């Protein structure tokens, strides 16, 4: 998996191939039910949603 | 400007600054960090390399018995053994038969292999921080590595620069720390005369230079068996074979922050934590009035389409009938969308295209087109690509970002919620009034 | 066997420690600490040494007027001044004569003086520690330097000589340091590229070698006084023309609790704070069997004149009855008293006589004279020397000090006379049975 700083894999002498994490989250919609909470579970799952 | 800034410690993004001078022409800059370069404490303490396990030549009193002769070596060890028997050639090389004596000795020394290799028991602590940083105004690309430290001031072109100080003054490193061809290692090499026999670091001497080595190597001489000439003895743990066995873990891939190392002097490069103050000063002379810069008119952004992410993010035309012709500049100031060239030109009667990236999903956009405020409002998209190498910083957002229709579901949940202390207040006067009136 | 001691950190007093094995007879032997040389790691920021203002044979531009280079040089300047007036032998130098303008330009760089004599703005670091330590060992004198850190073990004639650590942790030294040639300077200079003119830092080097010399002196140039072939300039006072004569008190006179400096590497030693541990181990090649000594037997103190001092307290004899001839050890078994003799050979029924040292009003106490008793006295006297010239550790006291008699001053004031107040106590007895004097 990826955190938030991203991850530096690194192979052999070759070049250090990083990666930043991609934010692509699209699991959900808007729809006649909330959905938005859906948006909060994609951006920061786990966490500000316990808030509401 | 004399405008000191604070830009966020990351290599490789374009910093948009805005210059708003005094009713003078706006003016949007570029800076970009390049290097990032901490060098602490350069102080070596003793090294540690291969010994050399002397053995002299043995001493054979023929029909006699020799003594030990104490000489002040490094791990030094005689003994005379008592009936021995040597031979060579033509068979015995004594005339001697039993009363041969042969005295032994053997002790340590340093290493000629300490020519160029060795390691360098090492102290270390603040760093001496510089950075390079490359400045683009007005097609200008000067760039410059300064001292990161708030001292060094550095003028190029007339445009004034104090770099610094760094705001996060983590480092990396320990005091005690062992330096090879390469790399360094956080560990508490033992000190000196207190060191430990066997251990990876018993040979100790102060420089690498210096040959007064202070080892334990435990030579306790054996005795050759019967009739062979030669010397035994207790086994030499060589440390410096197993130093190498030990790089294991380097710091080159330790390092926190993608932090990279450089030894010989010790770099660390490139730290991601924190951010950076620096001034930034250029005179008028880029600067006519706001009259005299050409004041736009009819002035509409409008965003077609915009996936918002790591990308460009975004794109939008804005339609103009500005005053006059100039290249003048564009600065967003909704500070998650972020102008990607910083100044156009404009004529008059016209529109562009500009592009951006953010990752609010309905973005709210304003821009500084260098004479008026513009507002945008945009329902942008979450992407659906999947790798991305390079970051995005200006996407970033806070903890707190506005829905689509969800404030409004906010304050429609969060909205007539004192309506039942609107009533709890009516049963409060209404217990008064009667409980007064009646007593 | 095994001895560890905690001496107190004293440059230049001996320390008896009563040496002893559990089954043999005591021994006392001295140590001494010589000297603690506290070395600071360093590092140069930047240099000062003294410039040197250089001007061309400036360009008489007669009949017209040329535009000089603005090149790049350390404080450089140009003026061309205008309608000037150039003279020689034969009356005006130039035929034309009004028109004549004349560039002069002007310029400060190094001077020759910078190869050996410049100052040194340093950074200090943390300082590493040496120390000098001479045993008598039994009669003979062998001395060794070491680290006192607790970290620094040697090992000559059977003593494994490992001290224990610097009890304190303070460095007389900040970060900012000055250094010139004899001597260092504790200030806060300004740093390298953000100096002041006419200071520390009026011109800024890093080394020597390192050419980038930020100068500070604003020489402007004037109008010749009346055709005189010649380049006036204004005021530029510098710092090595006045601070070195008022550098002033160097840090060896700044020096707490009498340290000392030292060049070369610059140090800081012999203010001996603190306490100073030392295991050492011995083996029983030094102990001898207790009947290999006399039983010393029927012990008497006799002092006839103690005397409160530095110098030596007192006198004593003690009449002794040893077994037969034999060397054994003297030692008090309070730290306060100090007996001048370590080793005694005794050889009967008889009354040897030694001194001792103490400021004990009356030094009561007992002495282990080679594993047998005497407990000792001495009314001791006030001391009648007035000035001495070297500490006196060894009869140094605490806070706890007894006096000659004036605690059975006290046990003659506190056999209570609250035991008046005691009458008032068992009065509460008899007041309560009045209070139950008819219940
Ligand atoms: C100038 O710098 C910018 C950003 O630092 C870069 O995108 C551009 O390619 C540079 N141009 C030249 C000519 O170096
Ligand atoms: C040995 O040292 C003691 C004190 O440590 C000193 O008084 C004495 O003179 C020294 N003797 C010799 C022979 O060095």
């Amino acid at each position: 998996t990826v955190p938030t700083e991203g991850l530096e894999v690194t192979w052999g002498n070759n070049e250090p191939y990083k990666y930043w994490p991609q934010l692509s989250t699209n699991g959900t919609a808007h729809g006649h039910p909330h959905e938005i909470i859906l948006y909060y579970y994609e951006l920061y799952p786990t966490m500000t949603v316990v808030v509401v | 400007y004399e405008h000191v800034t604070v830009i966020p410690n990351t290599v490789g993004v374009p910093y948009k600054t805005l210059v708003n001078r005094p009713g003078y022409s706006p003016m949007v800059l570029e800076m970009e960090l390049l290097s990032v370069t901490l060098e602490p404490t350069l102080s070596l303490d003793y090294i540690t390399c291969e010994y050399k396990t002397v053995i002299p030549s043995p001493y054979v009193k023929c029909c006699g018995t020799a003594e030990c002769k104490d000489k002040s070596l490094p791990d030094y060890s005689c003994k005379v053994f008592t009936g021995v028997y040597p031979f060579m050639w033509g068979g015995a090389y004594c005339f001697c038969d039993t009363e041969n004596t042969q005295l032994s000795e053997a002790h340590v020394e340093k290493s000629e292999s300490c020519k160029t290799e060795f390691a360098s028991a090492y102290r270390a602590h603040t760093a001496s921080a510089s950075a390079k940083l490359r400045v683009l105004y007005q097609g200008n690309n000067v760039t410059v590595s300064a001292y990161a430290n708030g001292d060094h001031a550095v003028t190029v072109k007339d445009a004034k620069f104090i770099v610094g100080p760094m705001s996060s003054a983590w480092t990396p490193f320990d005091n005690k720390i062992v330096v090879y061809k390469g790399d360094v290692y956080n560990m508490d090499y033992p000190p000196f005369g207190a060191g430990r026999p066997g251990q990876f670091g018993d040979i100790q001497s102060r420089t690498p230079e210096s040959e007064d080595v202070y080892a334990n190597t435990q030579l306790v001489l054996q005795r050759p068996s019967a009739g062979t000439v030669h010397v035994p003895y207790s086994q030499a743990p060589s440390g410096f074979k197993y130093w190498l066995k030990e790089r294991g873990a380097s710091l080159q891939h330790t390092a926190p922050f993608g932090c990279q190392i450089a030894t010989n002097p010790v770099r660390a490069m490139n730290c991601a934590v924190g951010n950076m103050p620096i001034s930034i000063d250029i005179p008028d002379a880029a600067f006519t009035r706001v009259v005299d810069a050409p004041s736009l008119t009819d002035m509409s952004c409008e965003v077609p389409a915009c996936t918002h992410s790591s990308d460009f993010g975004g794109v939008a035309i804005i339609k103009y009938a500005a005053s006059k012709k100039g290249k003048c500049a564009v600065h967003s100031m909704t500070n998650a969308v972020t102008i990607r060239e910083a100044e156009i030109e404009v004529e008059g009667n016209s529109q562009l295209q500009i592009s951006f990236s953010t990752a609010l999903a309905s973005a709210e956009f304003r821009v500084q087109v260098c004479s008026t405020q513009v507002h945008c409002a945009a329902e942008c998209h979450p992407p659906k690509d999947h790798i991305v190498n390079y970051p995005a910083s200006h996407t970033t957002l806070g903890v707190q970002d506005i829905s689509v229709t969800a404030m409004s579901w906010v304050q429609k949940i969060t909205g007539g919620v004192g309506l039942v202390v609107a009533v709890a207040a009516l049963i409060l006067i209404v217990v008064l009034c009667v409980s007064f009136s009646r007593h």
